[PDB]
This record gives structure tokens, sequence and C-alpha cells, in this order.
């Protein structure tokens, strides 16, 4: 019943930009904070984006350096996250979660690649 | 060419007296407000002593409680100022300057290199 | 109304420096209130002492039709209920004998009604007492003597005070025989016994899930007059401790919550308090960017006197607000038994004028 399909990644070039967006079902979405991770071989999954259910506070990894925003919407239960200004170190798998503690969601991810 | 330029820094034992002095070049001192700010070990700048152009009269931060002593002499170009009673306290860096203004208010428009002064007990 | 949510969101930030000075301690504070006594200093101050109030201010008392709206924003507030209800004042204290700029004091009295104090500090003893019975008429003797005032002395040349005093009765009461004794959960996990009032209605709610997933309880209590209303957030858990919020509050959030806000019955436990808080505002405002004007030749003063050089000695906030059961065809009772909400752990309040979006006041319950 619960369900998060991520879309919106794939191939692009070194200073291109992205569009990542999360479609959400099966959960109060208006009271979870939703959050964007990645994660690549090797490596542990990272903290990228984070967003309030309301009043647009939000959060960012160290990484991110002003280049990524997190937005939501509420009445059509979905998350997203515009990339630009993209290197080959942000090369990985993302993955959206729904979290309202101690309850948390994953979804299944979308492949981003930069070079 | 406008340039302050302050002298009279140096050891001082705790009750000791020291004068320190800036010479103005390139403008005279009675148009414009003069101060004496200075700064010690860990702490921010702060004022010491004014002279108001507004009308010659001087003033002191609260930690003088009348000990120091604010002058300009006209024929010399020079501002003064007189420092009695001194403590370990006021051990600092001590600079001068200058506005075009009625009264001393930042910003300044000249100020000097600065000065040391030492009160070793 | 442009007056009104510039005001509260700077007054709000000031809250926020105090809340984070004084950690697992009690503050009541207004924002209306800081942001009212800083517009008046605004007209005595000039150049860059002028420009730092501004920008953290972000508007100018000069500016036209600026001046009315903060009056008819007094106005507003206080004309709704009055009584012995609500109280305020701001006051500028300067020193006697100084030559001030020509037209001045009419001209501060055509724009905010009232005149800049003018007393000897070499009365040393005088002065406390002008500064104090000041407060203290204005306020109906409703709060306690101003602690700060004892650094007042000869050499003291400006002084800027505020004080506000709150009691409302609300929409509905809380009946008062559900009033009792409850444990309250502070911060470092020990409980202490409060009286705790109770009251089960319909209430205007909603969750509040920050970034992190912790979730929060907010709640609106609308007072009589229906014009005024307090809020009450609290994070659920226990664990999460009150700083967690304040450090990301602000004023357009408080009005993000209300207008996401449904109406829903609960049965609200919520404590019976009195808080009184004298805030020095220097290290505040200094935070905020406003640092000429507490030091000595560097403050510009230049529009209240180009005579001599001046600084603010001293800037207080002092506030104390109650907070209590009273209130003022077919109510129908609840069939089912309603979810509960107890607020028995550190919480922060707002009171907020609907219409306008005034913050009047803001403050946090470490201990009841």
């Amino acid at each position: 019943q619960v369900q998060l399909v991520e879309s919106g990644g794939g191939l692009v070039q070194p200073g291109g930009r992205l569009r990542l967006s999360c479609a959400a079902s099966g959960f109060t979405f208006r009271t979870y904070a939703m959050q964007w991770y990645r994660q690549s071989p090797g490596t542990e999954r990272e903290l990228v984006a984070a967003i309030s259910n309301i009043g647009g506070v939000t959060d960012y990894g160290d990484s991110v350096k002003g280049r990524f925003t997190i937005s939501r919407d509420n009445a059509k239960t979905t998350v997203y996250l515009e990339m630009n200004s993209l290197k080959p170190e942000d090369t990985a798998t993302y993955y959206c979660s729904a979290v309202r503690l101690p309850q948390r969601y994953w979804g299944r991810g979308t492949q981003v690649t930069v070079s | 060419q406008v340039q302050l330029v302050e002298s009279g820094g140096g050891l001082v034992q705790a009750g000791g007296s020291l004068r320190l002095s800036c010479a103005a070049s390139g403008f005279t001192f009675d148009d414009y407000s003069i101060a004496w700010f200075r700064q010690a070990p860990g702490k921010e700048r702060e004022g010491v002593s004014c002279i108001s152009s507004s009308d010659g009269s001087a003033y002191y931060a609260d930690s003088v409680k009348g000990r120091f002593t604010i002058s300009s002499d006209n024929a010399k170009n020079t501002v003064y100022l007189q420092m009695n009673s001194l403590k370990p306290e006021d051990t600092a860096v001590y600079y001068c300057a200058a506005v075009w203004a009625r009264v001393c208010r930042n910003p300044y428009d000249y100020w000097g290199q600065g000065t040391q002064v030492t009160v070793s007990s | 109304s442009y007056v009104a949510h510039l005001a509260s969101d700077f007054g709000v930030r000031v809250f926020q420096q105090v809340a984070q000075a004084s950690k697992d301690r009690n503050v009541v504070f207004s924002p209306y209130g800081v942001a009212s006594v800083l517009a008046m200093l605004q007209l005595t101050t000039g150049g860059e002492t002028q420009q730092q109030i501004q920008a953290a201010m972000g508007f100018k008392i000069d500016d036209k039709g600026m001046a009315p709206a903060l009056r008819h924003l007094y106005k507003e507030l206080m004309g709704p209920w009055n009584k012995d209800e609500i109280s305020t004042t701001d006051a500028i204290f300067v020193q006697r004998d100084l030559k001030l700029v020509q037209g001045f004091m009419p001209h501060f009295f055509r724009l905010f009604r009232s005149t800049v104090k003018q007393v000897d500090f070499s009365e040393v003893e005088r002065a406390r007492f002008i500064i104090n019975d000041w407060v203290k008429t204005h306020t109906k003797g409703m709060i306690s003597h101003l602690l700060g005032t004892g650094a007042v002395d000869q050499l003291t040349r400006l002084v800027l005070v505020n004080a506000l005093y709150f009691n409302g009765q609300w929409k509905t009461p809380f009946p008062d025989s559900s009033t009792h004794r409850r444990l309250f959960h502070k911060s470092d996990g020990s409980t202490v016994s409060v009286p705790m009032m109770a009251q089960t209605n319909k209430f205007n709610y909603t969750e509040f899930t920050t970034p992190d997933g912790h979730y929060y309880d907010i709640l609106e209590l609308p007072y009589h007059g229906d014009t005024l209303s307090m809020f009450i957030a609290a994070p659920y858990e226990k664990e999460v401790p009150l700083s967690a919020l304040t450090n990301i509050l602000s004023a357009q959030l408080i009005s993000h919550w209300k207008g996401n806000m449904t109406r829903l019955p609960r049965l609200l436990v919520l404590p019976k308090f009195s808080l009184e808080t004298e805030v020095d505002l220097r290290k505040p405002l200094e935070n905020l960017g406003m640092t000429d004007m507490f030091r000595p030749f560097q403050a510009d003063f230049t529009s209240l006197s180009d005579q001599e050089p001046l600084h603010v000695a001293l800037a207080l906030q002092k506030v104390k607000i109650e907070v209590n059961e009273s209130g003022t065809a077919v109510i129908v009772s609840a069939r089912m038994a309603p979810e509960e909400i107890i607020i028995d752990r550190p919480f922060l309040f707002v009171v907020r004028h609907n219409p306008t979006g005034t913050v009047l006041f803001m403050g946090q319950v470490m201990e009841p």
C-alpha cells in the first residue's frame, strides 16, 4: 500500500541540470517530513535534502552548497529536487524518504550519472 | 597628505603618569571633532576621550572617572592625552581619530597608526 | 499593516537571541514592544547608527505614512479589549541640560504623541524614581521595580525602556473544577507537581513536522473579542529539546501554522503559570548588528543633539503575563470522548493579533 516512486534521474553533462520527483501514496503525506539521500557503490547513504511538512523549513548536506533545491506539493503528494551545476562527484543513486518518527519509508531510487 | 601620527608610548609603573601626543599634517584640528580610542588584549577598540568641534568641550568614558585630560594646542596642531593614576587595566594600544562633524561619532575621517602603552605593576 | 509584518519579524528575531542566551530558563518577551521602542529611537539617531537600526528593522520611521501606521496599529491592538487586562508603554530618557536640535521636541511629538523625557541624571535617586514611576503608573502597578536602573548614575545620558502587562479572558473559559496538580517533566528529566487547567472543545490544530522527522502539536486558543489568539507549540516526544524549535522560529512560520489549521475536538491540559522577565536588550541587539548605539564616541545621535556626544547607557524590556481559567445559543455536548493533548513538558507560546499578524507576546516555559 505504501509507495515511494522516484523519477527524473539520468545521464547528463558536467554543468548540466536535472529535476528529481517522487510520487507518494498510502500514508498521510502532509504530516511527514520528506528527504533525499544518495548512495553509490562503496559509500554510505548520505543526507542531501530535507523539508518540513509545512512552513518550508529545509536542511541540506554540506556537499550541496546551494546547488540543489527541495520542494513539495502536499495536494499532489509529491516531493522534488531541482539539481543545478552538476559534477562527476554527484553521481549516485538518489533515494526519497518519508519520515514522521518513529516511522520511516524508503523508495527504490533513481540513478543520476554525470559525465 | 593628511596623516595623523601619535607619540608618547612606553612602560609605566602603576600609579605613574604618561602623556600621549598626535600631530596633524595637512589640516587643522579646530574644525574636526577629535577622539582617542584604545584596544586592550582580548578586547574590542573602545572610545576613551573626545573633543567636540561644536564648542571645544571635552568628554570621557566612564572608566576614566576624572583621571584623564584631553587637550588641543591650536599653535602646535597637536592633540594631547594626559593620563594620571594609571592601572594594569589601562594597558592597551591607543589610537587618535578625527572627523568632520560637530560631535565625535562613527565613521571617522582620519585614524592614526597607533601607539603602545604598557602599565606594569 | 505592512508595518505589522516587518515589526513582528524583527521582534521575533530579537526573541530568538534572548532564548539562545537563557536555555532551560523561562522567558516572556514582546516582539511588538521592542519594535515599537526602536522605531522611536530611529528618530533620535543619524548616520551609520540610524542605518544599523533600519537594516535590522526593514523600514524607516521617516518614510511617508509609517508613523501614522504604527499609531493605527497601536489602537487596533488596545482598543479591542481594555481595562486592567492589557497595558503597554515606551519611553526614552535623556540628560536634561543638553542643547537639543532645533525643532526636535515638536517633531518627535507629531510622529509619536509623547515627549522624549528630560531628567537630571546627577540627581541619581530622583532619576531612578522618575523612570520606575513611569513604568509603574503606565502598567497600573502590575510590574515590579526595574532591576537594571541600578546602573543609572551621574554619567548616564540616555536610557530607553519598554514595559507590557497582559492577562486575558478566553473566548471559552477553562472549567474550574478540572484544575488540579500534575507532574511536569522538566528538560533535565526531573518532575515537579504543578496546577494544570483542562478543557474539552473544538480547537484549531495542526501538526508540525520539522525536517528531521520530529512532530509537534500546534494549538490555537482564541481570546474573547475574537481578535487575539494564544498559540501553543510543543514537541510530542520528551527527548526533543525546545531549542530545536526556537532556533528555526520566525514570524512567517507562525502564520504558515495558522494558515494550515483545522477545527478538531480535543481535551487540552495546560499549566496555570505566571511569568515576569526583565531583558537587557544590549547583547540581543548587538548580535543583530546594532553595535554603535551603545558605545561612547561611536554612537551617532546627531538628530537629537549636535552639541554633545551621546550613547545608550541602558536599554530594557520588562514583561509580565498571567494565564488562568477566566473567560466570558445551542451548545451540544460530546457524544464520544475526545483525544487528549497534555502540555507537561517545556513549550512555546505566541500571542497573535490574527487580522494584522502582529506578534504581541512570545515565550518559553521551561518550568511553569
